[PDB]
RNA sequence: AGUUUAAUGUUUAAAUAUUUAACUAGUGAUGGCACAGUUGUUCUAUAUGUACCUAUAAAAAAUAGUAAAAUUAUUUUAAUUAAAUUAAUAAAUAAUUAUUAAACUAAUUUUAUAUUAAUAUUAUGAAAAAUUUUUUUUUUUUUUAAUUUUUAUAUAUUGAAGUAAUAUGGAAUAUUAAAAAUACAAAUUUAAUUUGUAAUUAAUAAAUAUAUUUUAUUUUAA
RNA sequence: AAUUAUUAUUAUAAAUAUUAUUUUAAAAAUAUAAAAAUAAAUUAUAACAAUCUAAAUAAAUAAUAAAUUAAAAUAAAAAUUUUAAAAAAAAUUAAAAAAUUAAAAUAGGGCAAGUCCUACUCUCCUUUACAAAGAGAACGUUUAUAUGUAAUUGUACUAUAUUUAUUGAAAUAAUAAAAGGGUUGGGUUUUAAAAUCGUUGUAAAGCAGAUUUGUUUAUAUAUUUAAUUU
RNA sequence: UUUUUUUUUUUUUUUUUUUUUUUUUUUUUUUUUU
RNA sequence: UUUUU
């Protein structure tokens, strides 16, 4: 909000809304383009137009759009951009164990991701990517830092990335790029509160005065703008150029459409889901015939018994929760994807942040919250793509549900400074407001 | 400003098609003593093929030789026509509902739905007594619209105004010939200069007003029953010289229980007290058991 | 409401009435073109 | 209006996208931008879209800035003004994307109560249209309009379609400009602002009060009744007007006088054949059957159609005022028909 | 002359009075006796139980933890005035004002500067768009003291046959351009039209048009 | 009945006792009460008459921040305005009117939730219970057991899930508290005993030999017709 | 650890219908607007 | 499923 975000942090502060509407502009090297356009690219998206040359220069950033926006794109094309300048022009050396830029990620199949949109970035010549995540003998797989990595760009979850350093192991010493990624939960509690408290041993190297000035940029990049985004970083990062884009964002995207169900009964939110799973969908690689579409569940005690109940109904229907074993749940992603198994019986992991050709989600429990919904839901239409959601709401998420339905005729910002998730925020309306019960009746009734 | 739908019945035709178009059996309340004044104008050309219950109420004073003819003419056209004397109430009237469908209906094709039943008339003739009836009792004991009965809410107790949509009445069970409303569509108030009298007449539309003065009723039924006799004989019931010779010594002369301040030696009596008597007898089927209407013999 | 176009009355009979609703920066600060007495 | 935000978002059009080069246009007002670029809006067509929304926005940044007419333009910031070129769609686009003989414009011209540079007042004769019927034959307002066209104003604008039987006082605009104007006068009153004058036969319910009647046109003709206290809040408007009985026949008929808040269709006779079932005095269509003119000493031969609707549209208050502070009140003279009838009861006919 | 209502009365003769207004015909009843408050009567009105049904009487504390309201003492001797905000594994301080205390150095006039700790104190409430006037709330008495000028105008002539020219206060110039005015001639479709010349128009180029101090804040002396 | 107060405290007995408290010499409103007209007793009548002074004596009541005012005009403040400012010229006294001043952020529609309400299939602590065990159960009691809603209640390998299944419902028509005046719109308005008790105006201060040099004008219509005269 | 094997989550060697609004036309017409 | 504006 404008009449707001003044008395508020890391805000009141300009916003780099300077367009600069191509790639050439961007100055972004032919070398990059070359490989941008291999992938698909043409034209830049809004937030990548505004904050590619807001970290093409060193300003630390903190990128915020609304769902499948760019952002990925956003901040890594520049930083692999900006560590080739590192090698080639300054020739500030590789080193052994030193690596040039972290990134960060949630979960493991977005690490993973994260891991290949950067791969693809060879022509980025000399980068060199490793991505981690938890293995059988995993400490014995650290045998890839005695090993070749020397890698400039190590994208692994935070807490493994800390232990690489309270061990001495990793060595921050030269990290030149400090990037993290769907910060919105990353930053908080929510997660470990792991991303903090990793800025700050980074914070605290390029400060130190004694080993070569390395000024460490730092790029946030957030779907969400949470009150705990805001003070962890306006309040300890120095000049966070942001790039908020108010007028498209906490909002879902325009060409997704949303339906509401409502369901009196326990057992019958089953029948209006298999009565959903009638659009007989099956592609390539990406007794009943559903079409390309996740479930997400309120816990996952409950996102196996459907997917039970599913699948012995006879659909094709996949299963990816925590606390599947490593070889069925690395499988049971690898036939959702690549064309098998047309539906995925998922928790909130699926959630956050997640690429595929998903195209209908079915809140199998419409979430209490307001990132619980735009996470679940903006995975449906990304990038232009068309998608439906479908909300299963029952008694008790009524509220909530009476006000999604109300602001998306509007089109509304989900109450644009989101909460209830990463900043729990026992202030509904952000600010030093509990809601009076309104009055001026002074007729006090008498008997 | 309470009043009623107003305006020419000829063009609440295209919409009463539609409201014909899916019904079943055609239902009439009619005045036996007025065998077409209180039909809606397209009864020749309104159905001409759904099964009418045509029926003519307060037959009892409507004259018996002008009763035949109207029977077997939609009796010969196939349509059914019913006569009742009205003391014997409605009760039997409904039983004719209860058998004049099972030897007419079309056999259902689903056990228990309905015999949509569509009725129409004058609702100051019986259509409204008819359906007001029917449509109480039924709130008490229930067949359809399945909820407890308490949300009929202050003041109401019956609804035949601002709703009247699918609103409807069950008059049977087991063969369930429920019956429609037809929002009253009939005595537009633009009626002819004389079948407001024949209305009148007939104790329907009872208003005799500026716009319908007894003196112009009583002109209707004084000049209508020229032949003096059995109507002489209700005058003679009063010590009348048989034959009236005219409107002013009949009237006049029926002054018994009529009068007003009048001299000792002259006195002015109140010719509109016996006009009241002579208008509101006749709409007993006291003076005459005789109708109204000409009976065309021809098929119009 | 909106309060606006103040007027500072400086006596009377020395003032014309139309020059009380002058010092402020408008088509007014003019002579009236059609008075009413 | 959210929908409407929508589909200019998904509208490739020709979105005649506008640079804002550096010398020319620079700096210049955005109402010079588009009425040099784009010659065929009329400058007013070009307010409308510019001030509406279905505007030519311009776009510098990554929002869509919509402007009032004098904003000016930035320092070449490519800011693009787009323009819309194919409107007709889900859109809408807005407004702008015989002989009369003599005997006819002196017709004309005895019927005019007031003129001035904004407005002409006429005294409709009881029984001509407005609107044709017999789309080539009635002689109505309509056709006669360019005979009060005095000192060549742009064929003055009908603005309430007075009814066929109702005499009385019509007003029209004599401008496309003061039309727009003369909109809030007439739709939907909360205090009057128009005097209609009425025979009703049968001296109704007290002489002062407000009648409430919530009418539904069912077509054809339906026309129906109070059905809703509050309103069947679908197919129903409510005709309020508060009615006077300015004096009275002794029980057989009345002068009264309406004030219709609102804009109902024969909400003056429909509402007075049941403020009583009194209706007005040769009122055939709603009333009317009581007898043919409800049978009286008046001229009495035809009748059944003779007597016309005592029915006039009296006094209408403009607001256009006049030289002495008052507003000026057009009082449309009673025809004959009803000069008839106030003389032959010796009322003082108040002209 | 016993029975469900309307005006006056308005601290009234009454802490419900006089007249107005709606039906029943004592062989079945004025109190005998009887009932009582987390409950009697109950012709079932959550009406009535001794002039406020929160029944009355007695004893008591949780009962403004509540924009509640009050809170007793002149002549004094230190300052600020809207600032703060992260639920939740190893990241230097909430902020305010307040009470009480603490320490001057790489770090310039030979200038200037309220920093630190301990404790006390966390409710003074914006929704949209746009965007990357001013310093005053508070004075020990005598003087002293620098922010003051009102209004802006424009007519006539002649010829037109319904338009210009001349005079005045922007003026006349000069050329390039056009004269849609226009006037004249000549050619003609008579006349109208064709044609050119000049009034005139516009652009552009050049030379022109009036005067202080003095009434409110910059200090003394006791 | 607070009284020496609106009063025959009447269970009974009764029928020619003059059987012992009611000021004032004026006028209006009001209050009671009253000849005539559009066969009855009625009207309405806000119509004559009739009763209700003053002064003298006696004396209460609610109310009270104070003014230095207060006539009258006229602009200026989140404001609603108590004041202040310019400009005026506003005299005492008694009486009578109530125009203004001293008694609630309300009335009406249109929406949505809530309490009230009914209803149970699933909820909680009911007690009153019933059966069961125990005594060769003529009965008295103490444990173990699920019944009715009885009846009160409440129910919107380092990661990436979890803290909510746990009573369910009904235009529940009226209340309450909110908002509001392509989905969508009907409502328009402001009070019920007033000693006036501040200004106000109205009348007045009782005989003036005498209108009106100048103040100030509730003063108020200019035409609807009829019948003539050219 | 310990560094070896040729890999392995590799082991490993301590809008309306359906079977645009409104302005008081009398079907079809007007006029304003979006 | 499809008619209409
Ligand atoms: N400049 C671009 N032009 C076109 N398509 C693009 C561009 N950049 C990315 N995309 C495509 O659009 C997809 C959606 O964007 P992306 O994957 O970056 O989403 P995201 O930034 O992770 O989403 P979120 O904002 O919700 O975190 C990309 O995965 C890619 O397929």
């Amino acid at each position: 909000s404008p009449a707001r975000t003044a008395q508020s942090p890391l805000l009141a502060k300009p916003v780099k809304t300077k367009v600069v509407d191509n790639f050439a502009d961007m100055l972004v090297t032919p070398a990059l383009q070359e490989a941008l356009a291999d992938m698909g690219v043409s034209t830049p998206s809004p937030i990548q137009q505004t904050a590619i040359e807001a970290v093409l220069q060193r300003k630390n950033t903190v990128i915020a759009a609304p769902h499948g926006e760019g952002k990925t794109l956003a901040y890594l094309l520049p930083l692999y951009q900006n560590m080739e300048k590192d090698r080639d022009v300054y020739k500030i050396p590789l080193r052994e164990r030193r690596p040039r830029m972290i990134l960060l990620a949630p979960t493991k199949e977005l690490v993973e991701q994260l891991q290949t949109v950067c791969a693809r970035l060879d022509a980025a010549t000399g980068l060199t990517s490793v991505c981690f995540t938890s293995r059988k003998r995993s400490k014995y797989h650290l045998s890839r830092m005695l090993k070749n990595t020397m890698a400039d760009v190590l994208v692994m979850d935070p807490k493994l990335i800390l232990r690489l350093l309270r061990t001495r192991r990793l060595f921050i010493e030269d990290l030149r790029y400090f990037a993290v990624d769907e910060a919105d939960a990353m930053m908080s509690s929510l997660h470990d509160h792991d991303a903090v408290q990793l800025l700050m041993k980074v914070q605290k190297r390029n400060q130190f005065k004694y080993l070569w000035p390395v000024q460490t940029q730092y790029v946030f990049v957030t779907a969400y703008m949470t009150r705990k985004l805001e003070y962890i970083v306006g309040r300890k990062i120095s000049d966070p150029v942001t790039c908020m884009f108010r007028q498209l964002m906490h909002r879902p995207q325009a060409r997704l459409r949303h339906r509401f169900y409502a369901i009196r009964r326990e057992p019958e939110k089953f029948t209006v889901l298999m009565h959903l799973l009638r659009k007989n969908g099956h592609v390539p690689l990406p007794f009943a015939e559903g079409r390309r579409t996740i479930i997400f569940f309120r816990n996952i005690d409950a996102t196996t018994a459907v997917f039970h109940q599913l699948r012995s109904a006879g659909f094709a229907v996949s299963l990816l929760h925590a606390s599947l074993p490593y070889k069925v749940r690395k499988e049971m992603y690898a036939d959702f994807a690549s064309g098998r198994t047309n539906i995925l019986c998922a928790t909130d992991v699926a959630a956050r942040g997640l690429d595929l050709h998903v195209d209908m989600v079915i809140n199998f429990d419409v979430p209490t919250n307001a990132l619980a919904y735009l996470s679940r839901s903006g995975r449906t239409a990304r990038m232009g793509r068309e998608g439906q959601v479908l909300n299963l709401y029952n008694k008790h998420q009524g509220v909530i549900v009476s006000a999604i339905k109300a602001f998306l005729k509007d089109n509304l910002p989900m109450e644009g400074l989101t909460n209830r998730k990463a900043d729990m925020m026992q202030p509904r309306y952000a600010e030093w407001r509990t809601h009076k019960i309104n009055a001026l009746a002074r007729s006090y009734v008498s008997l | 400003g309470a009043a009623w739908y107003l305006g020419h019945m000829q063009s609440a035709a295209n919409m009463l098609a539609d409201k014909v178009k899916d019904a079943d059996f055609i239902l009439e309340i009619r005045d036996a003593r007025l065998p077409f004044t209180t039909e809606n104008p397209n009864i020749r050309k309104l159905t001409a093929g759904k099964p009418r219950l045509i029926i003519f109420n307060k037959a009892e004073l409507s004259n018996e030789d002008s009763n035949r003819a109207i029977q077997e003419y939609y009796e010969r056209n196939g349509a059914f026509a019913l006569f009742t004397s009205a003391r014997r109430c409605w009760r039997d009237v409904v039983e004719a509902v209860q058998r004049f469908t099972t030897h007419i209906l079309p056999p259902l094709p689903y056990k228990t739905v309905a015999h949509v039943g569509l009725v129409v008339g004058m609702p100051n003739v019986g259509k409204s007594t008819l359906i007001n009836s029917l449509r109480l009792a039924h709130e008490y004991q229930f067949h359809r619209e399945d909820f407890r009965r308490s949300r009929s809410p202050e003041t109401v107790s019956i609804t035949p105004g601002t709703t009247r949509g699918m609103k409807l009445v069950p008059l049977s069970k087991d063969p369930p010939v429920v019956l429609y409303d037809t929002p009253g569509l009939t005595l537009p108030g633009c009626f002819t200069k004389e079948s407001g009298l024949k209305l009148a007449a007939c104790g329907i539309i009872p208003t005799n007003d500026v716009s319908l003065p007894q003196g112009m009723v009583a002109r209707y039924i004084y000049d209508i029953l020229v032949a003096s006799g059995s109507s002489e004989h209700m005058a003679e019931c009063l010590h009348l010289p048989r034959v009236p010779i005219s409107f002013d010594d009949c009237v006049a002369m029926i002054c018994e229980r009529s009068g007003t301040s009048g001299q000792t030696e002259m006195g002015n009596l109140d010719p509109v007290r016996a006009h009241r008597f002579f208008v509101h007898d006749f709409i007993m089927g006291n003076l005459g058991k005789i109708t109204l209407d000409v009976l065309p013999r021809r098929l119009l | 409401a909106a309060a606006a176009a103040a007027a500072a009355a400086a006596a009377a009979a020395a003032a014309a009435a139309a020059a009380a609703a002058a010092a402020a920066a408008a088509a007014a600060a003019a002579a009236a073109a059609a008075a009413a007495a | 209006l959210s929908l409407q935000a929508r589909e200019e978002l998904s509208r490739k059009s020709n979105e005649l996208q506008y640079h804002v080069v550096t010398q020319d246009w620079f700096g210049q007002r955005v109402d010079d931008f588009v009425t040099q670029h784009h010659p065929e809006w009329d400058y007013e067509t070009v307010k409308r879209l510019v001030q509406q929304g279905h505007i030519y926005r311009y776009r510098k940044n990554g929002k869509k800035r919509y402007t009032r007419l004098t904003d000016r333009l930035e320092f070449d910031e490519l800011v693009v003004v787009p323009t819309a070129s194919f409107w007709e769609r889900q859109l809408a686009p807005p407004s702008g994307v015989f002989h009369l003989s003599a005997k006819t414009r002196e017709m004309a011209q005895e019927m005019v109560l007031f003129k001035n540079e904004h407005v002409i007042v006429i005294n409709k004769p009881s029984g001509v249209p407005i609107m044709p019927t017999h789309d080539p034959l009635a002689m109505n307002i309509t056709d006669l309009l360019p005979a009060w066209r005095y000192t060549n104003t742009q064929t003055p604008v009908i603005c309430h379609n007075l009814d066929t039987e109702t005499s009385g006082c019509v007003v029209l605009a004599r401008s496309a400009n003061t039309h727009r104007m003369l909109g809030r006068m007439f739709v939907k009153r909360v205090v009057p602002n128009s005097v209609y004058w009425g025979f009703a036969v049968g001296k109704p319910p007290v002489n002062f009060g407000r009648i409430r009647m919530h009418f539904e046109v069912q077509k054809g003709q339906g026309g129906d009744v109070i059905v809703a206290r509050p309103t069947p809040t679908a197919d129903s408007k409510v005709g309020i007007a508060e009615f006077v009985v300015n004096a009275s026949a002794l029980e057989f008929g009345s002068f009264i006088s309406f004030y219709p808040l609102t804009t109902r269709r024969h909400q003056e006779r429909i509402m007075a054949a049941h403020a009583l079932r009194a209706p007005l005095l040769g009122d055939a269509k709603y009333g009317g059957e009581s007898a043919f003119p409800h049978s009286l000493s008046l001229f009495w031969d035809p009748a059944r159609k003779d007597v016309p609707l005592h029915l006039h549209h009296r006094k209408i208050q403009l607001p256009y005022k006049n030289g002495a502070g008052e507003f000026v009140c057009v009082t449309a003279p009673l025809p004959p028909h009803m000069e008839k009838t106030f003389k032959r009861l010796g009322w003082p006919v108040d002209a």
